[PDB]
RNA sequence: AAACUCCAGUUGACACAAAAUAGACUACGAAAGUGGCUUUAACAUAUCUGAACACACAAUAGCUAAGACCCAAACUGGGAUUAGAUACCCCACUAUGCUUAGCCCUAAACCUCAACAGUUAAAUCAACAAAACUGCUCGCCAGAACACUACGAGCCACAGCUUAAAACUCAAA
């Protein structure tokens, strides 16, 4: 069987890991940021649907939630 | 279905053992069982030195119950012989007269 | 042609094989039987090549034994005393 | 037959009437389970 | 409801002079002291003969079908108890898509005879969904909002017109 | 610890012969399994190696038997050629 | 050498840990797994196939709460060795291995053989592995690396898991 296959795996993955080891902080803010835009790209979809329908604001008593915030 | 019990009692006087006898059918009769038989292995030396309630135990009479119980019966059953002081030792199975004597052929 | 052979089990296929318990019936309160496939010394149950039983009573031997142990009616570290004078059915010497 | 081998079995079971009598007389019994096997398949009772 | 402890097992129910012995017989060949199989066959013979058409021939579907609800209800029965107990789990789901499939068969076959099981086992037969797709909080959140627009809507189209 | 003691694994002297004693409980405790259990519970055995040894000493055994028997079986013909010459 | 000397030997009492021998057996379970004893429940389907996502499960490790703690032991100290030892050897002791209620969903999770049915006739047949094939169905694959990666989406997971590319490069792999 290929060794080098299973050696580059792992030399892959090791460098991999090393990585974010090391950005572990910036990875946690640019994922943040990413959720925070995910939520506004919903709610901006709940909008345009309730725009599109005709009523000029939410359905009486809706609020939006917060379904990506851990 | 059909049990056995193997009791394994303290070694005491003939009127001490009619009485712990005459209790233990007393209590499987309580718990709906219909006792078939008894019957008396004999009082001999334990295979080791047994401790039940504080106390050290190297000789037992050994006894077997025969009878007919509910299936629900018999966990009770074992917990009143947890709490019987002269017992040493009490073990319920199903009896192995029930159990199927297959027949064989021989060494393939 | 009445010479012809004809077709036919075996005649002479001899009756299989039995080990020494077949037939009979393994209770763990028989501590004079399970006694015989124990070691004197240890009271270590001896291996089907030594006891020469069968899969199924090298089984139901077994169970017995360990039930008739932890029971309180089986010594675990020796053989009793009292059956070591019964017949020799294992396959295993000492030369002692 | 299984029906009446039970029926004629039933009469001599443990009662509460006869438990007096039948605890003393299994005190003065004793039973024996014991029996050795042979290198031939034999049984050799005690 | 469970058969009564009291009734005889279903092997010595029909054994000539059963009624002509004394009571501990009664008992001991009562379902008051015997395992929770025989009790399982009484409930399957009693479906039989209140369902069936034949309470004999156990190899029609409506058989089949009395025969794994009555496996379905031990299960469960088990797993009320047993609550960790995954391989019952499994084989309880295994046995109750068997049982939706061989109704299934019996609604295709026979509908007087699904009626008749549907009816006398208490089985409310369902047809199975169209999609298969996780309902994720996204899509679950919009779908309600897209609920509540349209009786929004609706509500004013009534006061318009 | 619970068990009558001097019965299990005890061999008696015979004419003061305290070697042959020693060698015959020696035999004894090795035949038993006993030596080779108290040997490897020194150290933990990995339950994957204890498979790989019990597979490999029972392929081992089988092996050996077999080639015994081959060369029993293939040991009559060992005897004096009785067409020398041709 | 450290360590202990509230140490060591016999005897007696004494687990929420682990389950010699049997087992040279090859069984149960869908798989993972399952090898001390008793008892109660209990091991789906009288066509077959049928899912990364549906419904259920999934070794070891790991994360939350509480509890138990003999032994073992990542980590952490001490002793020794070494040019150095942030390792190997010795001692001690944690997380963890255990129970309860939830998660996490990964393995060389492999017989490295997809499920059912059928054949032993043909040149048997690249090679090796494990004799060679046929019918039918689902899943999957179309040079290497980038890549068990990036982005998107989903997830009780937040240094995580599933799915999973492209650009640049090469004549190989
Ligand atoms: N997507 C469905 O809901 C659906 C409904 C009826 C039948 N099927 C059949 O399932 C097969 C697979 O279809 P696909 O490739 O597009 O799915 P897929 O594998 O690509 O996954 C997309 C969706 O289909 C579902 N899916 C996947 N396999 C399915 C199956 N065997 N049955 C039902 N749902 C399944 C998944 O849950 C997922 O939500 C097809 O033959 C299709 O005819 C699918
Ligand atoms: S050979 Fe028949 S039971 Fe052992
Ligand atoms: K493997
Ligand atoms: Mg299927
Ligand atoms: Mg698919
Ligand atoms: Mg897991
Ligand atoms: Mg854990
Ligand atoms: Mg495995
Ligand atoms: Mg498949
Ligand atoms: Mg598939
Ligand atoms: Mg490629
Ligand atoms: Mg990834």
């Amino acid at each position: 069987k290929n060794v080098l296959k299973i050696r580059r795996r792992k030399m892959n993955h090791h460098k991999y890991r090393k990585l974010v080891k090391k950005t572990r902080f910036l990875r946690r803010k640019v994922q943040e940021g990413r959720l925070r835009r995910k939520q506004i790209k919903f709610e901006k979809d709940l909008r345009r649907i309730w725009l599109k329908a005709g009523l000029k604001e939410a359905p009486e008593g809706w609020q939006t939630p917060k379904i990506y915030l851990r | 279905p059909r049990y056995e019990l193997a009791l394994i009692l303290k070694a005491m006087q003939r009127p001490e053992t009619a009485a712990t006898l005459k209790r233990t059918i007393e209590a499987l009769m309580d718990r709906g069982a219909i006792v078939r038989d008894l019957e008396n292995l004999g009082e001999r030396a334990l295979p080791y030195r047994i401790s039940a309630h504080s106390q050290q135990h190297n000789r037992g009479g050994y006894f077997l119950v025969d009878f007919y119980a509910p299936t629900a019966a018999v966990e009770s059953m074992v917990e009143h012989l947890s709490r019987d002081i002269d017992v040493i030792r009490g073990n319920i199975v199903k009896h192995p007269l029930t159990q199927e004597l297959k027949e064989c052929e021989g060494i393939v | 042609n009445e010479d012809l052979p004809i077709s036919m089990e075996n005649p002479y296929k001899e009756p299989l094989k039995k080990c020494i318990l077949c037939g009979k019936h393994v209770d763990y309160k028989n501590v004079q039987l399970l006694s015989q496939f124990v070691s004197p010394f240890t009271g270590c149950i001896y291996g089907r090549h030594i006891t020469g039983l069968c899969g199924k009573k090298q089984k139901e031997i077994t169970k017995a034994i360990k039930r008739a142990q932890i029971m309180g009616f089986m010594p675990v570290t020796y053989k009793d005393p009292a059956y070591l004078k019964d017949p020799k059915v294992c396959n295993i010497r000492y030369r002692e | 037959r299984e029906v009446l081998q039970l029926q004629e079995e039933v009469k001599n079971f443990i009662t509460r009437e006869n438990l007096e009598a039948r605890v003393e007389a299994a005190l003065d019994s004793r039973k024996n389970y014991n029996w050795a096997i042979t290198r031939e398949g034999l049984v050799v009772r005690p | 409801d469970d058969p009564p402890p009291s009734t005889l097992l279903k092997d010595y129910q029909n054994v000539p002079g059963i009624e002509k012995v004394d009571d501990v017989v009664k008992r001991l060949l009562s379902l008051e002291m015997a395992n929770k199989k025989e009790m399982l066959k009484i409930k399957q013979e009693q479906f039989m003969k209140k369902i069936v058409a034949n309470p004999e021939d156990t190899r029609s579907l409506e058989a089949r079908i009395i025969a794994l609800s009555v496996k379905i209800r031990s299960y469960e029965e088990h797993l009320e108890k047993h609550r960790k107990d995954k391989a019952h789990k499994r084989y309880l789901l295994m046995s109750i898509d068997q049982r939706k499939k061989m109704l299934k068969n019996l609604r295709n076959t026979n509908y007087d005879v699904f009626e008749k099981i549907c009816w006398g086992l208490g089985i409310e037969y369902t047809f199975p969904p169209l999609y298969y797709r996780r309902a994720h909080r996204r899509f679950v959140t919009k779908k309600a909002l897209c609920i509540r627009v349209f009786q929004e809507t609706q509500k004013l189209k009534k006061r318009r017109r | 610890a619970k068990h009558l003691k001097f019965i299990a694994r005890t061999v008696m002297v015979q004419e003061g012969n305290v070697e042959s004693a020693y060698r015959t409980l020696n035999r004894i405790l090795t035949m038993d399994g006993l030596i080779e259990d108290i040997k490897h519970r020194r150290y933990y055995e990995k339950p994957c190696r204890r498979r790989q040894r019990e597979s490999y000493e029972r392929c081992r055994r089988i092996y050996n038997m077999e080639m015994a028997r081959k060369i029993n079986f293939l040991m009559r013909k060992n005897r004096a050629d009785p067409w020398q010459g041709c």
